[PDB]
């Protein structure tokens, strides 16, 4: 109960005008949450380019445990033709369990929590086919029929702890396998901030190749940033008054940590996520206050949407940077705080 | 690590290093349920330079760039030797702590400093 | 100094006057917009005719 | 999770426990030197009261103002084991009373606690001194003795005093108000005039009490933190005691767990 | 008097601008109405379809 | 618990309520070495709000009668929306933290603190 | 657990002294030898009656070290000499 569907869901209607194909794949839920998924995906648009594929928690461990293996199977056929798709595993760790009785019921011999010896390539053999593929894979598997274009698939696998602990043997082997990881912090959660992301232990292995020259320009070093401000503020929080790069260091940390926040089913487009990055590493909320971070970051995106509207849509078509872009946005922030 | 097989002046520079680390090992659980004021004279001093030789093992690696940002940094063995001395020593003391966070040689800290 | 002082006072004043009307104009026009979008929104809802 | 937590917790407040252990003694060392100066101070304040004694009994052509009908001391550090807040908890009756009787009131602050609480509440300081050595000097407090001084002879204030904590003995600090701006057969060969001398001589009384309040208060800081530091030792070894008994329950678990799972895979191969 | 002048520019700015506020609230506030009176009714209209 | 579902007053009185006992247990150790009074001023104001809050979240059902005496109270959910966003607001500071133990609505609070 | 039962004596080294530049790393506080003086020579027997009383000394008044200046002279006689021993 701390937002992994929330996140993963969000990123399933976030791709209705990006070209990229979904697969939602619900294992051991009960019918009525996976019902009240799909009415979100349809009240927000998104059903339309997203495969549901279900395994309730009254359906055989059999078709629990081979679902995740359908959902890729779905999702590799636009891999395979130079198209890309998007897959989200609601929880591995319930194909798991689902895995652990049929081989217990098979009489096969038991591991480190009752947990097969293979549990390991259980998941291993599932995460490796999400991948992306060379124009001469596509152009050997349609047998000439698409040429040079690239396919691809993208996963996003949920996994759940108990009581934050990571030394578990399904979470252990997992965390081992992805490309990066996401950890939501129930503490985290309950301070409000509510996309709950702990930017210290969270970690992208792709990182820069997998952003737009914008973005990567303008979010370069925010997380080891984040990460040495969480410790800063520990250990500054009992001492006396200390000197101007502390104070600097700590007043901006604060800032990035309330920006940070956002709603769920509001997603950002890349030009208004690069209004809220450029106004923040650029130091113009230096002069706000932290309480009004949320509605200094929603004035300035509705005023840039009707006062810039044809700047935004240039950053909107690839999220291309340059001196004119820099200067634009530089424009039309100090003209935002000067008169609004 | 022997200075039969090194040297007696890497050895000293590495059980210096390692020496000021393990004593800030336990004084990180007191500052912070007590406070720095707390400390004496010689373990504040201690501390600075435990925080900074911390910060000063850090590096950015040619094949790190995309994870990074920053460029790549080769080090010698004369230069981290030097560099590591210069800080057991306080001949950089009046440096701020974000000075020596990712910065190759010792030279770099110092011109850091100024940005 | 009196006589520069009331001459002072006459801008201040009618500045205050100006930026208080482009303050409360702004406002209008955020206030338009919001309805403009909110009327895009309920028409866009409308999808119901087929997606229900 | 398991024992490996709970063991790095343990000794985090053990290494903690064995400061704070160390801090009791150095304050019972620092309360020492304190008493030692307060002692040193008082042959000097003493004999000033008997001089004027006499030189205000023998010359009763002039009545001093000073002769005819509040500064607060705190500390600038924390471990105090309630000190200050006693303090302005008395402090308060007695501004109350003030009130009660429809009269405005004047405050002097001596150390940063006392600033803090007034700037909490709105009291209107009139003057302010902070961050002195846990060995002050005389020298230090004149300008805050001056305009409280000043006060009294330009009529803004009827009688004032000095708000401090007594040592009655090592393990109890009292909170105090003290009065002090209104107080045989041979004479004097008074070199200037008799009045010249009572006024300078009354000053270098009244600073004189104020020094020796603020040096009783620091005495009283020393002895107020070995308690409090006393207390944090305690009350450490309690949750190190705690936390032992439940490291035991999960070493103890961990065993019957791991032994479980060596029976159950070698009944299946 | 020039004091009590710039006192009184200042004093209309934060009218003007609580104001402001006020104005683009009430907007927000009839947003919601705007959307949910179409909801209803496009769903009272999907019901009125099922039920023929 | 969701803002769509329940309107965004029953929802940020309900967040305001979680923030300020999370707040207050992050706290529990240092206050159970050092005691309440080493707190910034501002924890001291929010420590003594949650203690308020977790005595308000009390009530006495009228199943349990039995065990004590006391008679049940049935509170409306506009009651204790009302109740916990006066506490969170302040308007109750100077009341006394015994006076919401057991007390049904937030006016039954003001009655206790006569006594 | 079973070595330590079935042995006379028992050395034991620590990971927080070897990095605290003490390189023979032996706790003096916890290891033993049951055997005891029946084991030394009779000027090593005489010398390290001493030498013990002050490693004890120092493990007692370590927590001083950092505040030495506000000790009492006779326990500042115990500490230095006890880190002069260490
Ligand atoms: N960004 C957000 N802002 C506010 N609330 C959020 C946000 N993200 C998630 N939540 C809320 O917090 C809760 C998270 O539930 P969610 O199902 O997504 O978590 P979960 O970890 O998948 O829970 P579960 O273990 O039951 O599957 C929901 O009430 C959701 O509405
Ligand atoms: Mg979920």
């Amino acid at each position: 109960q701390i937002g992994k569907t929330a996140l993963a869901v969000d990123a399933i209607i976030n791709q209705k005008d990006s070209g990229i194909k979904c697969v939602y794949v619900a294992i051991g839920q009960k019918q009525s949450t996976i019902a009240n998924v799909v009415r979100k995906l349809e009240e927000n648009g998104a059903l339309a380019n997203t495969i549901v594929v279900a395994a309730s928690a009254s359906e055989s461990a059999a078709l629990q445990y081979l679902a995740p293996y359908s959902g890729c199977t779905m999702g590799e056929y636009f891999r395979d033709r130079g198209e890309d798709a998007l897959i989200v595993y609601d929880d591995l760790s319930k194909q798991a369990v689902a895995y652990r009785q049929i081989s217990l019921l098979l009489r096969r011999p038991p591991g480190r929590e009752a947990y097969p010896g293979d549990v390991f390539y259980l998941h291993s053999r599932l995460l490796e086919r999400a991948s992306r593929v060379s124009e001469e894979y596509v152009e050997k598997f349609t047998n000439g029929a698409v040429t040079g274009k690239t396919g691809s698939l993208t996963a996003l696998p949920i996994i759940e702890t108990q009581a934050g602990d990571v030394s578990a043997f399904v979470p252990t082997n997992v965390i081992s396998i992805t490309d990066g990881q996401i950890f939501l912090e129930s503490a985290m959660f309950n301070s409000g901030i509510r996309p709950a992301v702990n930017a210290g232990i969270s970690v992208s292995r792709v990182g820069g190749a997998a952003q737009t020259k914008i973005i990567k320009k303008l979010s370069g070093g925010i997380r080891t940033a984040l990460a040495q401000y969480r410790e800063l503020a520990a250990f500054a929080q009992f001492a006396s008054d200390l000197d101007e790069a502390t104070r600097k260091q700590l007043e901006h940390g604060q800032r990035v940590t309330e920006l940070m926040k956002q709603k769920q089913y509001a997603p950002m487009s890349i030009a208004e996520m690069s209004l809220s990055l450029y106004a923040a590493e650029r130091g113009f909320l230096q002069d706000v206050e932290i309480a009004k971070v949320g509605s200094f970051e929603q004035a300035l995106i509705s005023y840039f949407q009707r006062e810039h509207a044809a700047l935004l849509a240039k950053i909107n078509e690839k999220g291309d940077f340059n001196d004119e872009i820099d200067a634009g946005i530089k424009a039309g922030i100090e003209k935002f705080k000067a008169t609004q | 690590l022997d200075p039969l097989v090194i040297g007696q002046d890497h050895y000293d520079t590495a059980r210096g290093v390692q020496y000021v680390l393990q004593r800030y090992k336990e004084l990180k659980d007191i500052i912070a349920i007590l406070g720095m004021d707390e400390l004496s004279e010689a373990d504040k001093l201690l501390v600075a330079r435990a925080r900074k030789i911390q910060r000063f093992l850090s590096q950015p690696f040619f094949v790190a760039e995309v994870f990074t940002g920053s460029p790549g940094k080769y080090v010698s063995l004369k230069d981290t030797i030097a560099g590591f001395k210069g800080i057991l020593n306080g001949d950089y003391d009046h440096l701020p702590e974000q000075a020596f966070y990712m910065v190759g040689g010792i030279e770099e800290a110092v011109e850091k400093a100024k940005k | 100094d009196l006589e520069l002082a009331h001459e002072k006072a006459g801008q201040q004043l009618r500045e205050a006057k100006a930026q208080a009307a482009e303050i409360v104009e702004q406002a209008k026009k955020r206030a338009n917009q919001i309805v403009d979008e909110a009327r895009d929104q309920a028409r866009t809802e409308g999808e119901r005719l087929k997606a229900q | 999770a398991g024992a490996k937590e709970i063991r790095s917790k343990i000794a985090s407040i053990k290494s903690t426990q064995k400061i704070t252990n160390a801090m009791e003694k150095v304050a019972v060392s620092k309360m020492r030197k304190a008493q030692m100066r307060m002692a040193a101070g008082r042959p000097y304040a003493e004999r000033i009261r008997q001089v004027i004694g006499h030189l205000a009994n023998a010359n009763p052509e002039y009545r001093h103002p000073f002769m005819v009908e509040y500064i607060v001391v705190s500390s600038d550090r924390g471990l105090c084991g309630g000190l200050n807040i006693n303090l302005f908890k008395s402090l308060v009756k007695d501004m109350s009373g003030y009130r009660e009787q429809g009269a405005e009131i004047d405050l002097c602050v001596i150390g940063s606690k006392g600033a803090s609480f007034f700037r909490s509440f709105g009291g209107n300081v009139v003057a302010a001194i902070s961050h002195l050595g846990e060995e002050p000097s005389i020298n230090d407090l004149i300008g805050s003795v001056k305009v409280m001084l000043d006060a009294y002879l330009e009529g803004r204030i009827d009688r004032l005093f000095v708000v401090s904590n007594k040592f009655v003995n090592t393990m109890t600090q009292k909170p105090t108000v003290e009065q002090l701006i209104p107080l045989h057969h041979w004479d004097y060969l008074y070199e200037p005039d008799a009045k010249s001398l009572l006024d300078g001589l009354l000053v270098r009384y009244v600073e004189s009490q104020v020094y020796q309040a603020v040096v009783e208060n620091n005495a009283c800081e020393q002895a107020a933190r070995m308690i409090a530091m006393k207390n944090a030792t305690d009350n450490a070894g309690e949750l190190i005691s705690d936390l032992q008994l439940i490291y035991n329950k999960a070493r103890q678990a961990a065993i019957t767990q791991e032994i479980s799972e060596i029976v159950g895979g070698a009944a299946a191969v």
